[PDB]
């Protein structure tokens, strides 16, 4: 719903995702130029992994199932753990240093 | 005998009988000869059947791709990218990523 | 036999992921019946199919059975939200 | 070209969930030998039964076995009974091994001693599959009670569903001596709770009790036994393959085989008859080992669209043999497929 | 033909026959099991047919005829009629 218009309208394909909000929904339905009125309605319940190819570079938009990557490389920032920090006990600090 | 092409010729009258797509039927519909395809992935009625997906038209006319967080749009990119950029048959890949 | 406990209507519309349901307790209203916030289970088969109502009254009727017969409204609008695996 | 498993026992599965489809099973010999009481097998199969024969019995046996693979490939158990019953059939047939006849009545009356003292093994504790699967029987009221036809000659079955008391009909009506009854076969007038299994190929307690020519089931008596294959008798048999024949033209009809290894004739043969004459009806041929070791089952399921032939390595779907996508489809063991029909069961 | 015995559409004013032990002018053939009607061959004859093992069952006409036999009797008729029988057949008599 940020995306400008503009510039949506341009792009070839699409890949949806499983959208929430109604905003997003209506967002991109105003931006797709192939539209099946049975698969758009499928939006809010695909499951974690299901897309909807729709553009230019197919020749039906298709509900497919993206091949999963090997196991081993996921995607995954290495954010910090808040619980196994937390849950550690507290050792003396030396702030001195931080200074 | 020839393919699936879209836009039909001579529309059906009263009485009509209606039948079910079988699995040789999809395969009809979601399959081409054409070099330039690539499988992405399995259609969600049957697993048999691979998602072709032009790779010239992703690239040269543009791409998008939308989802909730919750969705997992990072392993799509990731399967996407490492499908697009294989060794063996695409050995002169050129991808920046702003991650 | 007949409608078990736990029961209460029919799948009569799909719009892929809005379902309309037509209520088939007469006068139980009373674990109550369901309600705004409630959820509902569909089994299919094998899987549960869990949803959550989001209009019940005339909000959830069919438009042209309200301008058929305006006076009647047993009808729930339910929403599918996710499944139970194996 | 190729499959994957999970949509196959999600298939399964859902199939297994309808009260209104029919269902029956086929438990061969391939069952009692995935179950270890000792270091040994409870129950060897067919080649372990000819190896302990060739073992234990001379002379005249490996004439027989000469004569036999003349034109014949590596026989069975079955094959050389049936031997043996048709020189019976014949007055003067102690000519044919040059042993003046009297002595193969005693040679088949040994054997069959031998392989119902062997055959007597009795049922271990309560964590049999046989016990799974007769809760998961019982588990469901469903309003058309599930069949089950056997063609191993012990009773396994008989304790393991007694063990878990279960309505239970198996043709024979009475409680001393046990008259086999063929009208209340016919009439099929039984309440739906009542089970129904059929043994084809004969159980080790049938007395063939002559004078009158009658048979009864109780209990075993020593030497006198009924382990027939077929039998040429001027019966069972006949009676219980229509019944099988008749179940697979119902509407809806799955049947599942575990253990089996298609190497019957007139079994393969019937249940052609069967898919053939109703196309809803449906087969699923379970098996543990590698597909090219049944050349029957893949000539059958090239021929009927509705046979699904599923193995370790490869598995033959709709007249279209492929492999399995990364052995794979452990359902093929008796140990495994009770394992899912229990957990399918809550 | 096998099937058309069993949807049994023919003809009201058409018959029915049977022959039970079979006649001199069958021939089975030594390609696959056929039992053909047409010349009588020359020496050839399927003359009291019980040695066939059932292969390629419901081919023998044996089993088909019987068959069409006790279904007949099955129906609610009320008539049927036998002449010179000598009952010397238990296969017959059992039925």
């Amino acid at each position: 719903s940020e995306i400008d218009s503009t510039i949506l309208s341009q792009c070839g394909t699409l890949f949806a995702l499983r959208m929430n909000n109604s905003s997003d929904r209506n967002h991109v339905l105003g931006a797709v130029s192939d539209s099946f009125e049975g698969l758009m309605g499928m939006l809010p319940t695909l499951r974690t992994g299901e897309a909807i190819i729709i553009g230019e570079s197919v020749r039906l938009p298709m509900r497919t199932i993206i091949s999963p990557p090997p196991f081993g490389r996921r995607p995954d920032s290495l954010d910090p753990d808040v619980t196994a920090k937390w849950s550690n006990n507290r050792v003396q600090g030396d702030y001195k240093e931080v200074l | 005998k020839k393919e699936f092409e879209r836009g039909v010729s001579q529309y059906p009258t009263i009485g009509d009988k209606v039948h079910i797509v079988t699995e040789p039927d999809l395969k009809k519909i979601y399959g081409t000869q054409n070099k330039k395809y690539i499988s992405l992935g399995n259609i969600a009625s049957v697993d048999s059947i691979p998602a072709l997906v032009n790779i010239d038209t992703l690239v040269t006319r543009h791409s998008a791709v939308l989802g909730s967080t919750g969705s997992g749009k990072s392993t799509t990119v990731t399967s996407i990218l490492q499908r697009i950029s294989d060794m063996s048959q695409f050995p002169s890949a050129r991808i920046i990523v702003f991650d | 036999m007949t409608e078990a406990s736990t029961y209460i209507g029919t799948v009569q519309d799909v719009n892929g992921a809005n379902i309309r349901v037509v209520l088939d307790i007469n006068t139980i209203s009373s674990y109550r019946i369901g309600q705004i916030g409630s959820f509902v289970r569909i089994p299919i088969g094998y899987i549960n199919l869990f949803g959550i109502v989001s209009q019940v009254g005339a909000g959830a009727v069919p438009d042209k059975l309200l301008e058929v017969e305006p006076y009647g409204h047993r009808w729930i609008s339910v929403q599918l939200v996710g499944e139970e695996g194996i | 070209s190729y499959y994957d498993t999970t949509q196959q026992l999600s298939l399964l599965k859902h199939v297994l969930s309808e009260d209104k489809r029919p269902i029956a099973f086929i438990i061969a010999a391939g069952c009692p030998v995935s179950i270890r009481h000792n270091d040994a097998p409870l129950i060897p199969d067919v080649a372990g039964l000819t190896r302990k024969i060739s073992d234990s019995f001379d002379s005249l046996l490996m004439k027989i076995i000469q004569n036999l693979k003349t034109t014949i490939p590596n026989p069975t158990i079955e094959d050389i009974l049936s031997y043996i019953r048709l020189l019976q059939q014949i007055p003067m047939s102690g000519k044919i091994h040059d042993v003046e006849n009297s002595v193969i009545n005693a040679l088949e009356e040994s054997i069959c001693e031998l392989i119902e003292e062997e055959v007597n093994v009795d049922l271990p504790g309560n964590a049999t599959p046989y016990h799974k699967i007769a809760a998961w029987i019982n588990s469901i009221n469903r309003e058309h009670q599930v069949e089950i036809f056997t063609t191993n000659y012990d009773l396994l079955m008989e304790q393991a569903l007694e063990e878990l008391n279960v309505p239970y009909f198996d043709g024979f009506v009475g409680s001393k001596r046990a008259f086999f009854d063929i009208r209340t076969i016919e009439e099929n007038k039984l309440p739906s709770r009542w089970s129904k299994l059929w043994k084809l190929h004969g159980s080790i307690n049938w007395q063939l009790d002559k004078q009158t020519q009658t048979i009864w089931r109780g209990t075993p008596s020593k030497g006198c036994s009924l382990i027939h294959p077929s039998h040429l008798k001027y019966m069972p048999y006949l009676v219980m393959m229509d019944q099988l024949k008749l179940f697979l033209n119902q509407p809806s009809a799955i049947l599942i085989t575990c253990g089996y290894s298609y190497k019957d004739q007139h079994i393969n043969e019937v249940l052609s008859q069967g898919l053939q004459t109703n196309p809803n009806a449906l087969i699923y041929g379970l098996q543990y080992d590698v597909l090219e070791n049944y050349q029957e089952a893949k000539d059958m399921a090239l021929k009927r669209s509705n046979l699904i032939l599923l193995a370790k390595d490869r598995a033959i779907i709709g007249k279209k043999e492929g492999e399995w996508k990364p052995l794979f489809f452990k359902l093929g063991d008796f140990q495994h497929l009770a394992s899912f029909l229990e957990e399918i069961s809550q | 033909d096998i099937r058309t015995i069993e949807e049994n559409k023919l003809p009201s004013r058409w018959s029915k026959l049977w022959k039970l032990h079979g006649s001199i002018n069958w021939q089975l053939d030594k390609q696959t099991q056929t039992i053909w009607r047409g010349t009588p061959s020359k020496g050839c004859s399927l003359i009291h047919p019980s040695h066939l093992k059932y292969d390629q069952s419901r081919k023998m006409p044996y089993l088909v005829m019987m068959d069409q036999l006790k279904l007949f009797l099955n129906q609610p008729s009320a008539i049927l009629i036998t002449c010179g029988y000598s009952y010397k057949d238990q296969h017959i008599n059992e039925v």
